[PDB]
């Protein structure tokens, strides 16, 4: 029973150490944890899923969470997911790197 | 100053970014072409002049006219682009070949013109088979057309072939000029 | 339809698969109106030249009545389900045999 | 909102167009310059290969308008310069009435010698009327059309007929097929024109009197071709019609236009007018009455004067959610506009729920309050014509709830010019103007803080003003109301909605000196609302009386108290009877006067004014009741003071 | 087949209708474009939903 | 179809390599003309491209935004609105008369 | 066996001129509808005009919904069953609203 | 308003003073195409500008394109 996949994954207000991510609600009860990877490394371009490892930034329980860190001309990509106490996670989303 | 000839106005904007500022600008929006059209009218059988050269945009001070007028050759052909409009050097075409299918597909053969004329395109032989023309589309076969023979114009020519069909034009003769612009000028102060 | 103003949420839960099992069930018995039910065998004919053997395999049946027909030419009797002897089933989680992959474990919701 | 698809966006010029606030076109042009392409092997300097960028950057900022103008009149939404507007705005089917003239319909009592049945009055029969600003000066009247009468009983003639302002010209043309027939002059009402070729008719296309269904060819056109001069134009046809499309003229003909002269807006005036009659043996008789129909009447109507840009614009793109027909609510509102429009400020149609068929509209004249009548039957048959079929349009008029402004100005004599009345006028129209902006239409309310600050407008002296105010709302039957009707939308202020004057008539004779008697015709009364009370109650009271005539029985025994139920100042013998309900918190007024049981016919004239004042400071409305004020009709409420200040 | 739609209007077609469309283009040419939706299904649901 | 970029067809109009002796003149009067010819948004683009732009369906076409039925629909997709309200302003005639 | 005879065809490309007056025409046209009295007559005539003859349509009040349409043969009296049927279809693809025909 | 444009914009080179390579050639080259560029797109515009409109806007494919769209497609 997979719960809802989250829509309109938007990113707002980035900065070099502050990114925000946003997204439509999806849903009253539901949770929703994120993921946040390096794609470049040391000036390189690198091919999925042999690289991104990926970083779990926690979940909330509303939408758009407020994120730090991120060196500056690094990171990008975040990915975010739904799920709930009774439904099988939902599947990955990414952002307009 | 055949142009021209009235006044600035003033060129609101306002419909974009509310208390934009007036600029004064030359009066380009009086419908123009159709004052030229109707006072035309009576001086016809303007003749052909065929061109016959790669004048630059403007052989208007070497042909009738010439105070450099720029025009009266324009409103003859009603064209709208002033820059493609008139036949252009040979290599221009060519040049403007490129620009246009560099995109995609490279150079090609846009028709394969049949003798009297009858284009094709996208019809494609198949040599070392039968002699008979395809689409370019249906590679079963089974559907031919033009069982017949003819020769393809690739792209270069084409758009040779379709410049060089651009230059005939109308003169006014370099006589009536004078007394037709002359004309030209009543209609305008006419409405007012 | 797709992406309509108003959205809605429906789970039809799990017991409706298992209350829609309980009517098929539930008249199987004897009469007019209890539609009892048959298993059957099978096909006399070599089915191909490479037949016995552990690769390829029977080819896959068609719903259409050409292939319901060809099971009543090549089909030979028909054994009897009685009520009793169909059965509701459950994976049976055991605890302590050495023999299936985890030994006790049995996370959450589980039976043993 | 809440899903961020739901964005998208209102109408949107790309940031392809926009255009150059110079300096950052300085900036694009140097990246593109110097950068990507060259990495400068310029010969000119150091500092000219510099400089030389921005002398072909003013090249582009110039033809980055010049040029790129052409887009943005070329749209209709994002134009600007109304000669784009208008021209593209007839293939929307439109046209925006580049002037109108007066109309109304007067009734000639006149005569003739020969006393022949069915007189005639031909077209011109030239008028000539003041529309009076004081007296001086004639502007002229034209009947345009045909009517007749009849000879009854004594000799005499009720040809009534209506008018335009203007006279009329003729010109007639030779049709050389190259020659773009027009006309040049600043006039001529597009509504009233008739252009025979030759023979007859030629009923045209773009505006219908009829729409003769079938009929084929004989249409003409009217267009703009910018400039203010109209386009008349043919169709395609051959007539050989061929198959479709204009008759069109044979290669020469003559072409015989007329219109309407319309001197302009300035003939709003009316009222008096003069036969200036020589045709045959009709006397022309006068008593010209004017205004025959109905009540109150501001004279006559229209006048026009070119539309303003912002109005065409949304006229225009709305005749595309239409074509040429009205099955919508919207398109009532946009068939009753420049179309029949000038003659109408604001509209809003509606259909009632309970009544079927019977599309109401709602309209209120320039002129002010009521339509009267044949200014509104002739609304009624432009629709029909193009109306869904079996139902029928009908002009309700909206319910009109005025306000009673009594404010005070209270300029500075130091600084003045022409002093008070010239001032006095000038505060009108701020006033006026204020309305005709915000309010005059439906839905919108007003803060008498926005009317103050017009007020404060009118030129430098005035500083400072304030104002009391009071909602006055006029009953048309009285002596009932209607069912759950007579309503402000407003919370009322109880101890309020104060009577108006009324009178009464019997009791018994009471006779006078000099003459022999009289019927008692003093002694009025009028009406109080009282107080609140545990909810909403409240009651009502009908007036003061005497003793006498009323039906007391058990159900009246007439009394509030000498408490709150205020007292009308007169002999008058209190006595106040209980009449109807007037619920507080929603709004609702209710009489009946029938329940003190007294007859109609000892009361006045109805339609008489309650006015009470409102709570808040902001009036509102709803339900298609407008709050417009007009004072040259009704002064009846307005009263300034300009109490001065010496420094 | 699909019914050749150039001038029957619109709306007579409803949704998922086979009815395509054809215009002038600014260049002489003609073009064939069609309308546009899908007849998507969704999952729990079953219905064909135009 | 890329259309012309007016790049070939003016540099002939320069007078060569006359009155000025530095590449940097050919050179720069050649990106010059980009800016005004070669492009999408630019001016002699934007400009010659009008017109050919009044047909929604178009690509960069617009004008459609502004219809009322861009503004009012609540697709939660955007890009069907995009879609759809690009379609049927290209054909209103159809809605408009069977209304 | 047709009169004098050629083999027909259709026209050219159309003149530019007559291309103008055709817009005209649409948007005074009401098209794939009939909203007015008028409109009735125009649709039924223009289409089985070679049957149909004299139509005219009036709307009654305090009966609303119909608008009655009166048709008359160019060869009989009464309209004969599969015909009054068959000029009832043809305006149901049309119509509008309720108000459909009698 | 050829020699004009020019004549204008040869005022602006002297507002530097003294440009250089501007005295002979070199810029008025350079400068003469932004003199035959801005009468051409002063006109094309302006040609340009009427289309849409239908009963102005000559030639063809400009109407049929503001003819099919709120009218019918032409006969081929």
């Amino acid at each position: 029973v997979k719960a809802p996949s989250v829509t309109s994954l938007r990113i707002s207000k980035l900065s070099a150490n502050q990114v925000q991510v946003r997204w439509d609600d999806v849903g009253a009860n539901f949770y929703y944890f994120v993921e946040i990877a390096e794609t470049k490394t040391n000036s390189g371009e690198n091919l999925p899923s042999n690289q991104y490892r990926w970083i779990n930034l926690g979940y909330t329980a509303n939408n758009s969470f407020f994120f730090d860190d991120a060196d500056p001309l690094t990171t990008y990509i975040i990915r975010v997911a739904t799920a709930a106490q009774d439904f099988e996670q939902s599947d990955w989303i990414y952002t307009e790197e | 100053m055949l142009f021209t000839f009235f006044d600035p106005i003033e060129y609101a904007a306002k419909t974009v970014n509310k208390n934009a500022p007036t600029i004064p600008m030359t009066d380009i929006f009086r419908n123009y072409k159709d004052y030229f059209k109707r006072a035309l009218a009576g001086y016809r059988l303007r003749t052909y002049y065929i061109k016959g050269s790669p004048r630059p945009e403007e052989l208007a001070n070497a042909i009738y006219g010439n105070p450099q007028l720029y025009w009266v050759l324009l409103m003859c052909n009603d064209n709208y682009d002033p820059y493609y409009g008139w036949i252009t050097s040979q290599e221009a075409a060519y040049q403007a070949s490129i620009q246009k299918y560099k995109n995609v597909g490279g150079d090609q053969i846009v028709y394969h013109v049949n003798e009297n004329g009858e284009k094709f395109y996208n019809l494609i032989s198949y040599d070392d088979n039968p002699y008979v023309w395809y689409d370019k589309g249906d590679k079963a076969r089974k559907y031919p057309q033009y069982e017949g023979a003819l020769a393809a114009v690739d792209t270069y020519e084409a758009a040779v072939l379709e410049n060089e069909k651009l230059r005939q034009i109308k003169i006014i003769a370099k006589s009536d000029i004078n007394s037709f612009m002359n004309d030209l000028i009543r209609i305008m102060e006419k409405s007012y | 339809m797709n992406d309509s103003s108003v959205i809605y949420r429906a789970i039809v839960t799990s017991k409706f698969r298992t209350e829609k099992m309980l009517n098929f069930y539930n008249s199987i018995g004897s009469g007019p109106d209890k539609n009892t039910i048959f298993i059957t065998f099978g096909r006399s004919e070599p089915w191909s030249s490479n037949e016995n053997e552990v690769g390829f395999a029977p080819p896959y049946p068609t719903d259409s009545v050409l292939g319901v027909t060809d099971m009543w030419t090549h089909m030979m009797g028909t054994v009897k389900v009685l009520p009793s002897m169909l059965d509701a089933v459950i994976p049976r989680r055991d605890w302590g045999d050495t023999r299936y992959p985890d030994p006790y474990t049995f996370r959450i919701n589980d039976i043993v | 909102p809440v899903n961020y698809q739901l964005t998208r966006t209102a109408n949107a010029i790309p940031e392809i167009f926009v255009g150059g606030t110079f300096a950052e076109i300085k900036q694009n042009l140097i990246e593109w310059l110097n950068g990507q392409n060259e990495f400068l092997d310029y010969d000119f300097e150091g500092s000219r290969l510099n400089v030389l960028c921005d002398l072909l950057a003013y090249n582009t900022l110039y033809i980055q308008q010049f040029g790129n103008a052409a887009v943005y009149e070329s749209f209709m939404r994002t134009a600007n310069l109304r000669s784009s507007v208008v021209q593209a705005a007839q293939d929307n089917g439109y046209l925006p009435t580049s002037k109108s003239a007066a109309q109304t319909e007067i009734m000639l009592t006149c005569t003739d010698a020969l006393n022949r049945n069915y007189i005639t009055i031909p077209r011109g029969t030239r008028f000539l009327a003041y529309a009076k600003d004081t007296s001086v000066n004639p502007y002229n009247f034209v009947s345009r059309e045909d009517v007749i009468a009849i000879r009854d009983k004594n000799n005499q003639y009720f040809p009534r007929l209506k008018l335009a302002q203007g006279r009329i010209v003729r010109t007639e043309i030779i049709y050389d097929k190259l020659t773009p027939i027009i006309i040049y002059d600043k006039n001529i009402d597009r509504n009233q024109v008739k252009l025979y070729v030759d023979g007859a008719e030629w009923i045209n296309w773009t505006r219908k009197s009829m729409v003769h269904a079938g009929s084929t060819s004989t249409i003409y056109y009217m267009r703009e071709t910018i400039d203010g001069n109209t386009e008349f134009y043919f169709g395609e046809g051959e007539i050989s019609a061929n198959y479709i499309g204009g008759l069109k003229p044979t290669q020469n003909s003559t072409i015989v236009i007329e219109y309407i002269s319309t001197n302009g807006a300035d003939a709003n005036g009316a009222v008096g007018f003069s036969y200036a009659d020589t045709l045959t043996n009709i006397t022309v008789i006068n008593i010209n009455e004017n205004p025959n129909d109905d009540p109150d009447f501001v004279g006559a109507d229209g006048g026009g004067d070119p539309e303003d840009i912002e109005r065409i614009r949304e006229l225009g793109t709305i005749k595309r959610e239409t074509q040429q027909r009205c099955v919508t609510a919207t398109d009532y509102d946009t068939f009753v506009s420049e179309r029949f429009g000038s003659i109408i400020q604001a509209v809003q149609t509606f259909t009632d729920s309970t009544k079927p068929g019977y599309a109401f509209i709602a309209a209120k004249p320039k002129s002010g309050l009521y339509l009267t009548t044949v200014q509104r039957e002739d609304i009624k048959n432009y629709l029909k014509d193009y109306n869904l079929a079996p139902i029928t349009p009908s002009i309700i008029s909206p319910n009109y709830l005025f306000i009673k402004t009594n404010l005070k100005v209270t300029y500075a004599l130091n600084k003045l010019q022409e002093s008070e009345q010239w001032l006095e006028g000038q505060i009108i129209d701020k006033i006026d103007r204020y309305y005709t902006e915000d309010v005059e239409i439906f839905n919108s309310s007003f803060a008498k803080s926005k009317m103050l600050t017009y007020v404060d407008d009118a030129d430098h002296s005035v500083i400072g003003s304030s104002a009391t105010i009071q909602m006055v709302r006029e009953v048309q039957n009285f002596y009932k109301t209607p069912e759950a009707g007579i309503k402000y939308n407003n919370q009322i202020k109880d101890r309020s909605m104060e009577s108006n004057t009324f009178s009464f008539n019997s009791g018994r004779k009471v006779v006078n000196p000099d003459t022999g008697l009289e019927e008692d015709v003093l002694y009025d009364v009028r009406i109080v609302s009282t107080d609140r009370d545990s909810k909403g109650i409240g009651k009502v009271i009908i007036g003061p009386f005497a003793s006498g005539d009323v039906t007391e029985n058990e159900n009246i025994q007439p009394y509030t108290g000498n408490d709150f139920n205020k007292l009308a100042n007169s002999d008058g013998r209190d006595k106040y009877y209980v009449i109807g309900e007037i619920n507080y918190p929603a709004d609702v007024i209710y009489w009946n006067i029938a329940k003190i049981n007294l007859t109609s016919e000892k009361f006045e004239v109805q339609t008489i004014e309650l006015y009470s004042d409102p709570t808040d400071d902001v009036i509102f409305t709803r339900d298609g009741s407008l709050i417009v004020f007009e004072n040259d009709l009704r002064p009846q409420y307005l009263t300034i003071d300009l109490e001065p200040i010496s420094q | 087949e699909w019914i050749n739609w150039t001038r029957k209007s619109m709306v007579h077609a409803g949704s998922t209708s086979t009815i395509y469309y054809m215009r002038e283009t600014i260049d002489g040419n003609t073009e064939f474009y069609f309308g546009e939706g899908e007849i998507s299904v969704n999952a729990s649901e079953g219905a064909l939903t135009a | 179809l890329a259309d012309p970029d007016l790049r070939p067809l003016i540099g002939t109009m320069m007078p060569d390599s006359y009155l000025l002796q530095d590449s940097n003149f050919e050179a720069f009067c050649e990106a010059y003309i980009q800016y005004l010819s070669d492009g999408y948004g630019t001016q002699y683009n934007n400009l010659r491209n009008l017109i050919r732009n009044q047909y929604p369906r178009e690509e960069h076409a617009w004008e459609y935004l502004w219809s009322e039925i861009y503004k009012r629909n609540i697709y939660l997709n955007a890009d069907k609105r995009d879609a759809v309200a690009r379609f049927f302003e290209s054909r209103s005639y159809d809605f408009y008369s069977t209304k």
